[PDB]
């Protein structure tokens, strides 16, 4: 449903002759640019948070600390990555830039955007600045090309 | 720390730390003297039962 690979068969080869518009998928993990100087810090993943803004959640104390989707004050780095077989979510912190496609709440190049409570980008403090208008997956799936440059009011 | 899952993409890691700790040990000199018969002068305390005064 949301998973990044689908879990659903394809029933035929795909035509590899294109180049154009063929990496516009929930499958492209990372960054568009990314340089070998990024800070990514894997943490146990509550919930789904991948292609999500992450927050830090606390525990009774018994279990260490995870990650799950969120925004607002609250909000910790961005989720570019998640392993399922270890329930693992690959995070930039917010003290790291990072350019890529994130998940966008169901909008211009140029527009502010900031974080919301289910970690999704939504139109405005500022967090990102959208760099494509939305592009939709599916009935609910938007993703945007954002640049996030961390906290500012 | 706990430890750190390679999962995909990662670049920070848990540490560990060193420590160390010195003991020191004294060691004394110690010397006492003793009195005795000359070499020379012991053939003239050579008695047959013993030796010596």
């Amino acid at each position: 449903a949301l998973m990044k690979n689908p879990q659903q068969d394809s029933g035929l080869l795909s035509n590899s002759i294109d180049f154009r518009d063929q990496n516009l998928i929930f499958s492209n993990s990372g960054g568009v640019c990314t340089s070998s100087k990024d800070k990514i810090e894997n943490y146990p993943a509550k919930g789904y948070p991948y292609k999500r803004g992450v927050k830090l959640s606390f525990g009774d104390g018994t279990t260490e600390l995870e990650v799950e989707a969120g925004g607002g004050d609250d909000l910790y780095g961005v989720c570019s990555d998640i392993d399922e077989f270890s329930g693992m979510a690959t995070v930039i912190p917010i003290t790291n830039n990072f350019t890529g496609y994130l998940t966008l709440k169901k909008v211009n190049p140029g527009d502010k955007l900031n974080f919301n409570q289910h970690g999704e980008l939504e139109k405005v403090s500022v967090n990102a600045i959208a760099l494509s208008k939305a592009h939709k997956l599916t009935e609910d799936l938007f993703i945007v090309l954002a640049s996030v440059f961390g906290n500012r009011a | 720390a706990n430890p750190t899952t390679i999962a995909n993409e990662v670049n920070t890691i848990s540490t560990i730390g060193f420590s160390s700790e010195v003991v020191r040990l004294n060691y004394l000199k110690l010397q006492y003297k003793f009195r005795h018969l000359k070499q020379t002068s012991e053939k003239f305390y050579t008695s047959d039962s013993y030796i010596g005064d």
